[PDB]
């Protein structure tokens, strides 16, 4: 019965965190961050409007589709790197 | 037409290795495509911003206006219309080169077999596409649909000009993938910030040998040399 | 589903009830919910069909839960089915 | 033939820029204002076809003896020897010089950056780490914590640097000493020193009314983060958590400030004082000037490295006053 949509969401912070999970995702092992995965971020944020039955999507629920696609990546990566990553994805997440 | 889409081995394309070891597909095989797209991620950030904001426009359903913006300013046509217009194309025309566009492609094939030339004995190593004549075949292909756009009925020069484009944009990029030495030569002999004359450069270490241009395009690439001055002058810019 | 649904918490307290006698794994049980519940899938003037669902991989150690959450999923979607490692085969996955 | 016009010497002729560095921050180590002169003679000294653009080395080389001997004339205070060497900057670049080359005048300047590198090079081999340089100046965090006990490590470092042959020359002069710096230009920064100051071409675009606004906060930062310096001190990157000093009173001030500002930014009797100034190098428009005083304030504040995450939430929670989104282009 549900139909989310994504009225007036936050563009920047999107694109912001696709640029940088890019920028740091060109280390050659690391998990292959894609257009599929900003569209990820775009389904996940819908899919918890759906889990609120909400004909709009909110910020807070496109800020936790965020936050599970940054730790989803942050996690996918050799410790010794990982720290550093964090530190840096942490401006987009902690907002939050 | 065979329209074909494909991940290369080992699922992203590897620059360190050929493309005869990216690709399963064998060079009998590969003859028979008259264009190949190697298609890469570039990594820019620039460009992903671009495709992060165009993708997220067409999530948001913005993308059915701006598309209908499109049609009724007339940049952009509809499906049926680009369908119909597909088969009066088909049905209506069927160009031929002028006699100077046949002079051009053939001079352009005896160019892009010369460049395949240096690039093999460069390699030293034969390249897993073939650029042999069934390639110019391609060429004359595409200049003939490229006039059979506006249904010209003859495919002139500025129709081989955009089909030799086509081609190096995407077969040559699919076919075109001592030294240390002569480099930190150059390295001791050119200070930062000055310029050495090219032909100075060929008379010093011919005399001492292609291992040269080598040098200027493995110092090229690094930020240390830059040639500059229409190529003539090489200006030991970086490090 | 209206009046419960309401509730500011109600993003948590589901994902809380999936799988719920499997103790913490919060981020499986995230991902998990938005998979279950999905995206939107969209088609823009019918050229351009997009995908609405959410692809999740469990990747990890033997004893951890992985097979038990995919059990629990099989009982708790409308249509599901489930299949093991060698007991596919490509036809009988995708159609024959 | 130097009546034609060609590539290379129109290059020389045209260029001149030191690649000067500038590693903006903020600095709780105490910072060394380092001065330097006699860049170009102590160069012409240390210096030292195939080379096309290069000034011809049996020229240049009389040039280093000539200036050899005048320099040794002048450690024997011949005045006017003095006067020749303190004046042949002018004369490597002066076109008006009888034997002006542009050969010259490039040859000389490129070994200037070199060398200016090459300093560089010695006082980051040294353990230090430098903010800023340019041919007349260089900034330097030094690794050290107060003033008081690095007046004996700072010349020790200068000595250190001036006995090196290849720089032997240079009047290495220690000319500010900073305690605490804030630094993005040689234009726009502030710090205390051994006592504050503030100078910030930033302020001089904000419209009148929120310039002593901005000068205000500017000194309630700096003495936030000097409490924090040194509670950190007394509990032994020491800048830790020194948003929370003040940022409830900012907001505070924020929010009364943008009622007022929706009070009277259209108001003829104060509208003036919200005109936004007209000035050289005014880059851009902007529609909204206390939002251009927070976007100041909270980019001041950014540049503290150690710190960002609280800095970035509080310019959220700034940013949230005019119902504009964290990452927008407009903040
Ligand atoms: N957090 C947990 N809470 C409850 N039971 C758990 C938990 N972790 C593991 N188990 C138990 O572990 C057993 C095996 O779980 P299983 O689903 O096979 O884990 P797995 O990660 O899939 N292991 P594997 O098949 O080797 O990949 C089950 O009987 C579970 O009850
Ligand atoms: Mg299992």
């Amino acid at each position: 019965k549900i139909y989310p949509k994504l009225h007036q969401m936050d563009m920047d912070k999107v694109s912001r965190v696709y640029a940088d999970l890019r920028r740091e995702s060109i280390s050659t092992g690391s998990f292959p961050i894609t257009v599929r995965h900003l569209e990820s971020i775009l389904r996940i944020a819908e899919s918890f409007a759906k889990m609120r039955l909400s004909e709009f999507v909110s910020s807070y629920d496109l800020d936790r589709a965020i936050k599970v696609v940054v730790d989803s990546f942050v996690d996918a990566q050799k410790v010794s790197v990982r720290r550093q990553l964090r530190r840096s994805f942490a401006i987009y997440t902690l907002g939050h | 037409s065979v329209l074909a889409a494909a991940n290369p081995i080992y699922g992203r394309y590897d620059d360190l290795k050929s493309p005869g070891d990216n690709i399963d597909f064998q060079t009998t095989i590969l003859s028979r495509f008259d264009m190949i797209f190697i298609v890469k991620d570039d990594h820019n950030e620039e460009r992903d911003i671009s495709i992060a904001n165009h993708v997220i426009n067409i999530h948001t359903g913005n993308a059915n206006a701006m598309q209908n913006q499109q049609e009724e300013n007339g940049s952009e046509i509809s499906i049926e219309k680009m369908k119909r217009y597909i088969t009066y194309c088909r049905l209506k025309c069927a160009p031929r080169l002028s006699p100077q566009a046949a002079e051009k492609l053939s001079s352009n094939f005896v160019t892009i077999r010369k460049q395949l030339l240096i690039n093999e004995l460069e390699s030293t190593e034969r390249s897993s596409i073939p650029i042999t004549i069934r390639q110019l075949e391609a060429i004359i292909r595409i200049t003939e649909s490229l006039a059979k756009l506006e249904l010209s009925p003859i495919a002139q020069e500025r129709h081989v000009d955009e089909a030799i484009r086509l081609f190096q944009a995407s077969t040559m990029d699919a076919a075109s993938q001592e030294i240390r030495r002569f480099e930190q030569e150059l390295k001791r002999r050119l200070p930062i910030g000055w310029s050495t004359s090219y032909q100075t450069l060929r008379r010093e270490f011919v005399d001492t040998q292609l291992a040269l241009d080598k040098a200027l395009y493995a110092l090229e690439k690094h930020e240390t040399i830059q040639l500059r001055h229409q190529g003539q002058n090489i200006y030991r810019s970086g490090v | 589903f209206r009046k419960i649904s309401r509730d500011r918490g109600i993003i948590d307290k589901i994902i809380s009830s999936m799988a719920p006698s499997i103790y913490g794994h919060r981020d499986i049980k995230t991902a998990v919910a938005c998979s279950l519940f999905g995206g939107v899938p969209k088609n823009v003037n019918g050229k351009h069909s997009i995908r609405g669902d959410i692809n999740v991989l469990l990747l990890g150690d033997p004893g951890t839960a992985k097979s038990q959450i995919l059990k629990y999923v099989e009982k708790t979607a409308h249509r599901a089915v489930f299949a093991t490692g060698q007991g596919a085969s490509a036809v009988g996955l995708t159609a024959s | 033939i130097q009546n034609d016009f060609d590539l290379n010497t129109s290059w020389i002729m045209n260029d001149s820029e030191f690649p000067k560095i500038n590693n903006s921050g903020v600095y709780d180590n105490v910072v060394l204002d380092v001065g330097v002169d006699n860049l170009t003679v102590n160069t012409i000294l240390t210096s030292a076809e195939f080379v096309h653009d290069a000034f011809s080395n049996d020229a240049l080389n009389v040039l280093r003896g000539m200036l050899k001997e005048w320099w040794d004339e002048a450690l024997k205070e011949n005045s006017t020897a003095d006067l020749l060497v303190n004046s042949l900057a002018s004369w490597v670049q002066n076109p008006n010089a009888k034997l002006f080359d542009g050969l010259l005048r490039y040859h000389v300047h490129n070994l200037t950056k070199k060398a200016l590198l090459q300093l560089v090079n010695e006082f980051s081999a040294l353990g230090s780490t430098i903010v800023y340089a340019d041919r007349n100046q260089i900034l330097i965090k030094t690794n050290k914590y107060s003033p008081e006990n690095c007046y004996a490590y700072s010349q020790y470092m200068m000595k250190a640097v001036r006995t090196n042959p290849m720089f032997s020359y240079l009047d290495l002069n220690i000319k500010r000493y900073w305690d605490l710096l804030i630094w993005m230009d040689k234009f726009n920064f502030s710090g205390l020193a051994c006592t504050a100051v503030s100078q910030w071409q930033l302020k001089k675009f904000l419209s009148p009314i929120y310039q002593p606004e901005f000068e205000d906060w500017m000194m309630i930062i700096l003495d936030s983060m000097l409490k924090t310096k040194q509670s950190y001190l007394k509990l032994n990157n020491s800048l830790n958590g020194f948003s929370h000093l003040f940022s409830k009173p900012l907001m505070k001030r924020v929010k009364k400030l943008f009622k007022n500002q929706q009070e009277f930014i259209l108001d003829p009797q104060y509208e003036a004082d919200y005109v936004i100034p007209v000035l050289p190098g005014s880059h851009l428009n902007v529609k909204n000037p206390l939002l251009e005083l927070v976007k100041s304030l909270c980019h001041v504040m950014l540049l503290s490295k150690s710190t960002i995450l609280e800095i970035r939430t509080l310019r959220k929670e700034l940013l949230k006053i005019f119902e504009l989104r964290e990452f927008a282009k407009v903040a």
